[PDB]
């Protein structure tokens, strides 16, 4: 079963700066049939469920601000935030769905 | 369009818990329903999947033998039941709707609609 | 002889699952007839495809095709393409196939009239036969099957009626066949995998003596896949038996590749997606490997698809397997062994080991056609005294 490893475990970044979270998978999640990466990014605030930010490694869900962007392929993926804002303090998870069981990363915390 | 789960529950070791998940605002039998739990201060763990159109399930091996997912199409509700409860089962339990790709008619397993969550505490 | 005596039947209960999302129409099925020819099947069991507003008798029309499956002209085109390729079409007419009760809960006479009129309508349309499932839920099913068989067979001797039951009991099957004696019936009679070779032997012989060795069907279910009842270790063994028992073997789509609905998380057990290649199940790419697909198994002589094609070829061409003369002799605790013969043609010996231990077993020396397991000399004679079977191994041998 695919293991997801995020880096770092915690990240401190001032307001309006570039925030970078990395996610590595023990197995390539690139589907050679449709050339898509089966990876998703979620945002979770305290007391709330996770919220879907990015899927297909780089496609952004409607309603998510433009500053959030996802990149990477194969086994290495990156969630990047152009200019950090106040309402972005949350824990960020990557999730593979190339195969079953569905596995998440351990999570990255993002504070000012 | 939302998913509303049952209230928090407290249970003793060895008991069973049954969490409900009521759907509203969409065609219930068209979207797969998954379950994800989160221990306090810990990460997310996927438990399994039930398809409301037919009731077929698929559970993670970690929960095979203890988890049972059922559905009621009349009430548009999904149930998840966990038996032989231990301390590692204290967590918030979420039901999540599986995404449907309108273009390709496929259901990749990432979750667009989440439930409020249900806190289960075990002694 | 009758066309349904000359090979296996192939049930396609779901058109969209068999072909892919959106391509589930009659016109698209035309493009799969070449593949079904490679399986050497003699008939398709198609549908139901009629308009059926669920649990509503008045708004169910067995004479009109649901537009999601195509038009009547699409159906006519499908019939001619199948006829040009020597494949026959059986239409499933189970009325309330979108509800929980297949025969509704009210108006038994109106429902039966719908079926009876659909028989006459679709016979004029050029179909070769019909299937009706869930017979146990039909009041006076034995009488209705008699009326329907008379109509189907009075139109033409080359037309078939297939009845389906969930029952595994022998008296309940014998009473359904009483007034008919020509109805092809499918049931859960052999559904239990846990039965030993001795018990499977008893099931087959007891059924043939209670029915007077009349022509029957051989299958594990009326609609379900072989993997709904058998583990993988027994799939090849049972395919050898079903293709070598006296009667018509009936399969469901995917049986030829050992399709397992549990292997695809979320898929319905009744209508799982047919795995042609690695793009057939794009939902969970890791769930499907090449050895699970038609494309991958077609390149492997040891694959279940290659064995299915070999057994189907033998079933449709060897005269000893086309006619129902069969005798099974006692030969062990977990063994099922029998001979198949017809007049003076090539005879066939089938030896099946259902157990997990090697078990020991007419001419002295016979030529081995194939085995369900690799590591033997196919085309080199073996002998029937030191015959030794590995666990779950099945043997098919030839001798003149």
């Amino acid at each position: 079963d695919i293991v997801m490893t995020q880096s770092p475990d915690s990240l401190a970044v001032s307001l309006g700066e570039r925030a970078t979270i990395n996610c590595k998978s023990s197995q390539s999640v690139l589907y050679s049939s449709n050339n898509k990466n089966y990876l998703a990014w979620y945002q979770q605030k305290p007391g709330q469920p996770p919220k879907l930010l990015i899927y297909w490694a780089s496609t952004r869900e409607s309603g998510v601000p433009d500053r959030f962007s996802g990149s990477g392929s194969g086994t290495d993926f990156t969630l990047t935030i152009s200019s950090l804002q106040a309402e972005d303090v949350a824990v960020y998870y990557c999730q593979q769905y190339y195969n079953t069981p569905i596995t998440f990363g351990q999570g990255t915390r993002l504070e000012i | 369009v939302q998913l509303v789960q049952s209230g928090a529950e407290v249970k003793k070791p060895g008991a069973s818990v049954k969490v409900s998940c009521k759907a509203s605002g969409y065609t219930f039998t068209s979207y797969y329903m998954h379950w994800v739990r989160q221990a306090p201060g810990q990460g997310l763990e996927w438990m399994g999947i039930i398809n409301p159109s037919g009731g077929s399930t698929s559970y993670a091996q970690k929960f095979q033998g203890r988890v049972t997912m059922t559905r009621d199409t009349s009430t548009s509700t999904v149930y998840m039941e966990l038996s032989s409860l231990r301390s590692e089962d204290t967590a918030v339990y979420y039901c999540a709707r599986g995404y449907y790709d309108i273009l390709t008619g496929s259901r990749p397993i990432f979750f667009d609609i989440w439930g409020q969550g249900t806190m289960v505490t075990v002694s | 002889q009758k066309w349904w005596h000359t090979g296996a039947l192939y049930r396609i209960g779901d058109l969209q699952a068999f072909q892919g999302h959106g391509a589930g129409n009659l016109a698209g099925l035309k493009g799969r007839l070449d593949y079904l020819s490679s399986l050497k099947v003699k008939g398709l069991v198609l549908g139901p495809i009629h308009k059926n507003q669920k649990d509503d008798v008045a708004q169910t029309d067995l004479l009109q095709i649901d537009p999601n499956f195509g038009s009547k002209e699409d159906f006519d085109s499908l019939l001619q393409s199948a006829k040009k390729k020597s494949i026959r079409v059986i239409l499933d007419l189970t009325p309330n196939y979108r509800g929980e009760n297949s025969w509704f809960s009210t108006q038994v006479d109106t429902v039966a009239t719908k079926v009876k009129d659909a028989l006459e309508f679709w016979l004029q349309a050029g179909v070769d036969g019909f299937q009706v499932r869930d017979i146990e839920n039909l009041k006076d099913a034995s009488s209705f099957l008699a009326e329907w068989q008379n109509i189907t067979k009075g139109f033409s001797e080359d037309r078939l009626l297939i009845a389906g039951t969930n029952s595994s009991d022998l008296q309940q099957i014998l009473s359904l066949l009483e007034s008919n004696k020509d109805l092809l019936l499918t049931s859960s009679y052999l559904s239990d995998s846990g039965s030993t070779g001795e018990h499977t032997k008893s099931l087959v012989t007891q059924y043939l003596n209670a029915t007077g060795n009349r022509w029957c069907s051989w299958s594990l279910s009326q609609a379900r896949l072989l993997t709904s009842f058998l583990p993988a270790q027994l799939l090849r063994l049972y395919q050898l038996m079903l293709f070598t028992l006296p009667g018509t073997p009936v399969f469901s789509y995917g049986d030829e590749i050992g399709l397992d609905a549990a292997a695809l998380p979320g898929q319905p057990m009744e209508a799982p997606v047919m795995l042609w290649d690695e793009s057939s199940f794009p939902d969970i790419p890791g769930a499907v490997s090449a050895n699970m697909t038609v494309k991958g198994q077609s390149e492997d002589p040891g694959s279940l698809l290659s064995l299915f094609r070999r057994l189907s070829d033998q079933r449709s061409k060897e005269r000893s397997l086309l006619h129902g003369d069969f005798h099974a002799f006692s030969a062990g605790p977990g063994l099922f062994s029998y001979i198949r013969h017809w007049d003076q043609n090539e005879r066939f010996l089938v030896v099946l080991n259902f157990g997990d231990v090697g078990l020991s077993a007419l001419p002295a020396k016979a030529d081995l056609l194939l085995s369900t397991q690799p590591g033997r000399e196919e085309g080199s004679p073996l002998e029937l005294e030191r015959l030794k079977l590995e666990p779950h191994e099945g043997l098919l041998l030839r001798f003149p």
